[PDB]
């Protein structure tokens, strides 16, 4: 008669005894309870959403501005000789949303100066994705689409393709400051999206700075390039062989 | 936007009545909720894309005003 | 991505040729066994939670090490990650099944995964074993004969085994 | 993990600024309540065995049908896993007493809770009953302030499951 | 990003254990000394502009080459960047002083700092020198007996000094 | 003008969540500090006029050229405006003391302060020296928690000025 | 988004003078009863889902036309949204209780809910009945003398009743 | 009979594969830290009379109805058998501690002990209580710092506790 | 399996006694002898396929007739499954290295070897000299201390085959 009555003291006792070996410390997890430390994105992920409810008060308007100028421009410093004061004033009463304000900051000459003029179009596309969306581009189709769109319709339309896209509407919307989100698994990505956001985001202290001896070269177009356009390598091989041996 | 067609922006009031509420329920609530009725400003050039976007989402407009001319 | 029809079109075009009659023969075959392929894909779709939970039970049966404190799948925020990885790989295997080529599986899922797991510190052998266990727990739901016409389908089981094997070998 | 200190630092760095008067108000309030909270964690740590055993018993008594064969709670292994889960929950309650915040809870157990309890078919109500027993015993074990804050963390966990 | 409490919690959970009564005593002593810790943090916070200006003056006195043409800190933009960097570093050392642990530094302050400087060409020894000057200027303000009661805070002075050394070592 | 309480409300409603133990704990500490804060505010409201006069004399003795014509200070209306501005600063400091948060001070002075100082060519060091005088003299009027918290608020005002 | 202290300071600025003696006395009295207010807030935040469930059960009990096909809360999602509003308004009432000023509820949502519910076709008198049910359940939970030091809290009871009553009258 | 090495080897062989790098790391760490294990096994071996005597004293001072006439430890033959069983269980715990694996215990002491104790009428609850008392007396002895170098052995304490709990849970 | 630890325990077990000094002496010798053995196992495992290919081709070079048609080595299956057998021997040598005892060899290979070699006509010499090739190859694959261990186990396998 193991335990006829409703009391289970023997079953609970034996469960509590056998649970000792089920909660033994594992091999090691010191560098494993935080894998974000390996991704070096602890600060990016622990940074909460910065919304602006329209009846908001004076304080944290400066907070939202700090978040925006840290996100859109990167950790690059932006001297208040560059802050568009009319745009901030318009955003203050809600004449524009945070989405319209970020549209403006994208279309200012400081953003262009830091990202467009000194870099090729590839690095510009990657930076637009990483700053106004939070994710690395997934495939060369995005790069081709954005490059041709810019070439044919101007920087204005190229940026509007980001700001009024449905991804921006869903993930952030009108009133949420963009944040880096590729560190988590975002629905319908490649494993290259996460790798790309890791590659672009080298550190919390670091930034994507024009004033650098690299010349602000493209970090990722080599990474992003191969997978879509190397299935034809196996044949281009012998085509090159017949070209050489000729 | 530099030319004449660039100016003459428009002011649009947007209602997110049950037609968009059902779509937002099915797709999910991932941005903070907001009151259904609100007004939005839109330039002439961006009018068609944003209007297609808002109707495709499911929200319905009450009326549109012309800010300039 | 490339299913088998667009794949065959690709090898036809890169050599500057039309589609040879033999190619049309194989691909029309693929079309006619398409309904069997649809049945297999539906079997993978509908039994997905069962396959995932069975693979999870087995996997944490052999390696309790993962679920102990300090193990990868411990903190109960990484268990959901484990289960979601299983869901993703099963979903991409069913995608490659319906398409007919591992192009979907090798493009949208596998190219950057082993180094992703190296970056996170996740063991990749455990993910490979999870995919193998998923292959096991998914053949039996795939071979189920209930509520569907009966016929020989050893090609589809061979093919699905190849896709699971390819995903496991990619991650491992 | 979030605490009072960490939340203060996070809000401050989200505005690139220093710790103002309000941040130090919150931080010292935490340093002042960290005496009762550590007392509660010490009490709940002296008594891990009693609380785990009692919680497993209370779960079984309110859910007898799981102990019977052909379902989830049968076996030495699955009841050992029960006692282990209750040890986990109690351990993280003691953590959140020490860290004077729901950081350890929300990080470990409350994050990815519904998905894991859904894919393994575990039930919220089992753990809710175990935690109601732990709340009961905490009432008799802790008196005064420590009792109150321990109950805040315990019913935070309960509402997380519910 | 972990305070001292969460650090003890984490190395407890690695052992899959409850916090020992020794760790409880340690964290109780920390919470008791939190008044001293808060006063030190406040002394650093209020005197942030004084400390940053004083360190800048000493740095540009002992090292001139930054401000003549070709130097690192020439235009108004680069002087602003230098002052901003020093302010951020002092801010993060105040953060670490409150937290009691250097987690915030390695997580955010120094996460990609040295790489940034070696990229932009900034002399890293100069940044370490500026941090040392902030150390010297900040100990003076921390030891300000005025407006607070008297007690031994030498442990806190040593802790802040170690934080400044850690930032200097990481940057250099 | 949000104190600890209202910033708690704002941050809790930001996540669409109720109030857990951390922010209730912070609000608890703030409530318990509302006593010495109210006492310090009463003490300063007792001594408003003597401080306005002491501040104007202190800023004048520190800045002698301001008294001389050709500068802003010369003119009876000008020292009247000086005294009025110092009264504004003292009133907002007492308000922040009562509210236990930098809300009133920050929003009512620091908001757009530098632009005002430039557009009216007011040197901030005048107000800085006045606030240092207020600090030094409150060093004796107040004691204990009231003294240190009022001095912290004054330091916040100065740091925002410089 | 202002509490009792901020309202008092607002009137102080509108009259422009300092804070008087009687005002500071009422503010000190309020601060004395701060922990009482915290206990009521804790009760509300702890028992929130229970209160929502009880109010929903009751309201769906006495009035059934919602649950019938064609009813307002008929489809599964629409009544999910009804419970969402349940929780939202109860949370905002807890907020207004902690602060001391109902205006944070008022300006934020009470103005707009009238129009949005008239647009949706939701009948708002039912919302008022729901708020009354919530006030009943919350008053029951706040009556609980168990597990807390005892005292006279009638002011909190009346004030929470006023919050719920005015929210109902506004939505109705 | 088994130990940790042979257990890993058997798992790998049943699977059919060489020992992976991670498992080799685990066994290398085990062998590296096995000197502490030798000290623990010596602490059990050398003090064993003290453990048995203290456990017997406590068991028979709390459970009198064993030593009473008609109690199941009454005469010297039954008391001697009690002490002999206590010593044997402690012996197999020290064995399994040296081996690092509880297979020798489960195969020589525990595979037929509950049945034997039931067939003899001995209350297996009291036998498990005796085992737990021996565990307590032993933990007083494994934490001894005399005659050994200082260090941390929390892992060995947990392991020995789990061996005693295995004996208790497989007798009770 | 028969190792140092297991043999110690079985010897102290059959005699009905605790583990005295000599037994812990042998255990310590095993524990510190482990590291060279573990390294040898890592090296053999890393260089597994090359070693198997080398041993197979050594079998064929020394026993040239075996691959001629009509007998054992003829045909693809017998070569692939020669590779399988050499892989088995190598795997169990590494198992015996890790366990620092001849347990795995004497259990999974040596026990029952002559009967199954007799019943299948497998000449032992094939395996003896394949193990001789591996014995040689460890000379330039390993070196130092672990070479003696690896040679010792290759050697025991060769002796058991002969
Ligand atoms: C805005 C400044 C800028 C430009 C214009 C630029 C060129 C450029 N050419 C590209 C591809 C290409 N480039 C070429 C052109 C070359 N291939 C053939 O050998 C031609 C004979 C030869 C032309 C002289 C072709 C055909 C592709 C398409 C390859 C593919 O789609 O896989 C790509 C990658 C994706 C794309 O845009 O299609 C870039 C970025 N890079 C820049 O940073
Ligand atoms: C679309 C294709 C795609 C895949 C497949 C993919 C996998 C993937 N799994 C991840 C996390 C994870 N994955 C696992 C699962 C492993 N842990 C255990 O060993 C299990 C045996 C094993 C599961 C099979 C765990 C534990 C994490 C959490 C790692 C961490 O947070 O530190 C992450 C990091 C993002 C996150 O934190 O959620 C990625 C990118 N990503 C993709 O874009
Ligand atoms: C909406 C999606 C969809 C599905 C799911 C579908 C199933 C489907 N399977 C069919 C026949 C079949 N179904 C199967 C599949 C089963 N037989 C094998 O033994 C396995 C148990 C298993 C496949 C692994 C087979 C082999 C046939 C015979 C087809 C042929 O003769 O080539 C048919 C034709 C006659 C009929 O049963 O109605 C249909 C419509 N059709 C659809 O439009
Ligand atoms: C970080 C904190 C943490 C939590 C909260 C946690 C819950 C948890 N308990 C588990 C085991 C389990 N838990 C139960 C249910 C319990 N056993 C029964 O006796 C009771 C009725 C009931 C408790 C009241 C069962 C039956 C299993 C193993 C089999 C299964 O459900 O899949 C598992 C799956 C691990 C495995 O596959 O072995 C998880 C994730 N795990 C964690 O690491
Ligand atoms: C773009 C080139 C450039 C500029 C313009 C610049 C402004 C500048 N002027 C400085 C010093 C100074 N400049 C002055 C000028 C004043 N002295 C008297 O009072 C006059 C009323 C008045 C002169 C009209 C003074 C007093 C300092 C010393 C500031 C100090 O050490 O506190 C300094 C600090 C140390 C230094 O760099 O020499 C800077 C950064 N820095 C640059 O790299
Ligand atoms: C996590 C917080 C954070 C840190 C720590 C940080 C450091 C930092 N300093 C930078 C620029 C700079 N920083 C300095 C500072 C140097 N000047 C003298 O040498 C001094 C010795 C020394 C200051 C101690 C200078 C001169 C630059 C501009 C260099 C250049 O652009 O060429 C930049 C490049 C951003 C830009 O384009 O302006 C970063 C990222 N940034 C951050 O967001
Ligand atoms: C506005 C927010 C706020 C803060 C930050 C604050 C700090 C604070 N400082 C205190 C006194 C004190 N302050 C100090 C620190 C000083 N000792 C000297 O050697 C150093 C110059 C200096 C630190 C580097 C010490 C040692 C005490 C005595 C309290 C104790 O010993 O525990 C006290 C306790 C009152 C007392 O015992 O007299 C508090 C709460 N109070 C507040 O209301
Ligand atoms: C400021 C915070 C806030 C509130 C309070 C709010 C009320 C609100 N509830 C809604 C949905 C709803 N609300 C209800 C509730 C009704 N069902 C019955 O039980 C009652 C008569 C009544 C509640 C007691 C229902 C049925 C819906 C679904 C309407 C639909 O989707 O068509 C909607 C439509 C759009 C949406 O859900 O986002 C609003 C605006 N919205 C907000 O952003
Ligand atoms: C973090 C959240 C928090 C909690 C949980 C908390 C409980 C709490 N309640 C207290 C006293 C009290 N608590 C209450 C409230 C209760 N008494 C009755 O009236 C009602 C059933 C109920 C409120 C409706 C009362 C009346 C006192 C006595 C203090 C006084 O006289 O004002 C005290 C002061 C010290 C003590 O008496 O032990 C604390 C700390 N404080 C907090 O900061
Ligand atoms: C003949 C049988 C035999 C015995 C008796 C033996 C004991 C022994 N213990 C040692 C160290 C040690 N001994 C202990 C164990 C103690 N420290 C812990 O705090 C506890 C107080 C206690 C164990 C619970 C520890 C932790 C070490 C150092 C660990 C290491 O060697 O790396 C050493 C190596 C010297 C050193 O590194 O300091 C030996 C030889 N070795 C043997 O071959
Ligand atoms: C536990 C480890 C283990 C070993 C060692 C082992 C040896 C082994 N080898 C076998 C067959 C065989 N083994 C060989 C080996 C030859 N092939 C080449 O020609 C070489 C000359 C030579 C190898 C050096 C051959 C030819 C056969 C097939 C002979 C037959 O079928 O009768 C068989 C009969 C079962 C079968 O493979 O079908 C066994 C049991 N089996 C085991 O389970």
């Amino acid at each position: 008669p193991v335990a006829p009555p409703l009391e289970f003291t023997r079953e609970a006792e034996r469960a509590a005894w056998l649970a000792g070996a089920l909660t033994l410390p594992s091999s090691l997890g010191h560098t494993e309870t935080h894998g974000q430390e390996r991704i070096r994105a602890v600060g990016a992920l622990e940074a909460a959403q910065v919304t602006l409810r329209a009846p908001f008060t004076e304080e944290q308007f400066q907070g939202a501005l700090y978040a925006i100028y840290k996100q859109v421009f990167g950790n690059t410093y932006v001297m208040e000789s560059e802050r568009p004061t009319t745009a901030e004033s318009q955003l203050k009463d809600g004449r524009i949303t945070v989405r319209g304000f970020i549209r403006l900051l994208a279309k200012t000459e400081a953003y262009k100066s830091r990202f467009l003029y000194t870099t090729s179009q590839n690095r510009f596309i990657e930076l637009n994705h990483k700053l106004l969306l939070g994710r690395a581009p997934y495939d060369q189709a995005e790069i081709i689409r954005h490059l041709d769109l810019w070439n044919s319709q101007g920087y204005d339309a190229e940026i509007d393709s980001y700001i009024e896209s449905e991804e921006y509407q869903e993930f952030f919307g009108e009133e949420v400051v963009p944040f880096f989100r590729g560190f988590k698994y975002q629905v319908g990505q490649n494993p290259l999206g996460f790798n790309g956001l890791v590659r672009l985001y080298d550190g919390y202290a670091g930034s994507d700075t024009e004033r650098n001896q690299s010349g602000q070269v493209a970090r990722l177009t080599d990474r992003l390039s191969r997978p879509v356009r190397e299935q034809s390598s196996v044949d281009r091989i012998e085509r090159l062989l017949r070209s050489y041996t000729s | 936007a530099i030319t004449t067609q660039g100016k003459r922006i428009y002011k649009i009031t947007v209602s997110e009545a049950g037609a968009y509420a059902t779509n937002k329920h099915r797709t999910g609530y991932r941005a903070p909720i907001r009151q259904s009725n609100y007004t939005l400003t839109v330039p002439y050039d961006r009018f068609l894309p944003e209007m297609i976007r808002l109707h495709q989402s499911g929200a319905k407009i009450v009326n549109v005003t012309s800010v300039i001319s | 991505m490339n299913d088998v029809f667009t794949r065959a079109i690709a090898q036809a075009d890169l050599k500057g040729s039309f589609l040879l009659e033999s190619d049309l023969d194989k691909l029309a075959s693929f079309a006619k066994e398409g309904v069997k392929r649809l049945d297999a894909v539906a079997a993978l779709t509908n039994n997905a939670p069962a396959i995932i939970s069975d693979a999870a039970h087995k996997l944490f049966a052999e390696q309790q090490e993962l679920i102990q404190p300090g193990g990868n799948a411990y903190p109960h925020r990484r268990m959901a990650a484990c289960l979601r990885d299983m869901e993703i790989i099963l979903r991409y295997v069913s995608y490659a099944l319906l398409a007919g080529d591992a192009s979907v599986l090798d493009d949208r899922c596998l190219n950057g995964l082993r180094e992703t797991y190296n970056a996170l510190g996740t063991p990749t052998q455990s993910v490979a074993r999870a995919v193998q266990l998923m292959k096991d727990a998914a053949m039996v739901h795939l071979k189920s004969t209930a509520n569907v016409t009966v016929g020989d389908c050893s090609s589809l089981y061979s093919e699905a085994a190849t896709y699971f094997d390819k995903a496991a070998a990619s991650i491992a | 993990s979030r605490t009072v200190i960490t939340e203060v630092i996070a809000t401050a760095d989200s505005q690139g600024r220093f710790l103002n008067s309000t941040e130090l108000q919150a931080a010292f309030g935490r340093f002042e309540r960290a005496v009762p909270a550590i007392e509660a964690a010490r009490a709940l740590t002296k008594n891990q065995d009693a609380l785990v055993k009692g919680a497993v018993q209370a779960v079984f008594k309110k859910f007898p049908y799981v102990t019977q064969p052909g379902e989830k709670g049968y076996g030495d292994s699955n009841q050992a896993k029960c006692a282990r889960d209750i040890g986990y929950y109690l351990r993280f309650i003691t953590y959140s007493l020490v860290a004077s915040g729901t950081g350890p809870l929300d990080d470990y157990v409350i994050a990815g809770l519904r998905e894991v309890n859904r894919a393994f078919n575990l039930n919220p109500l089992w753990y809710i009953e175990a935690l109601n027993y732990i709340k009961g015993e905490t009432g008799k074990l802790l008196s005064g302030q420590s009792k109150t804050e321990a109950l805040l963390y315990i019913d935070h966990a309960i509402n997380a499951l519910s």
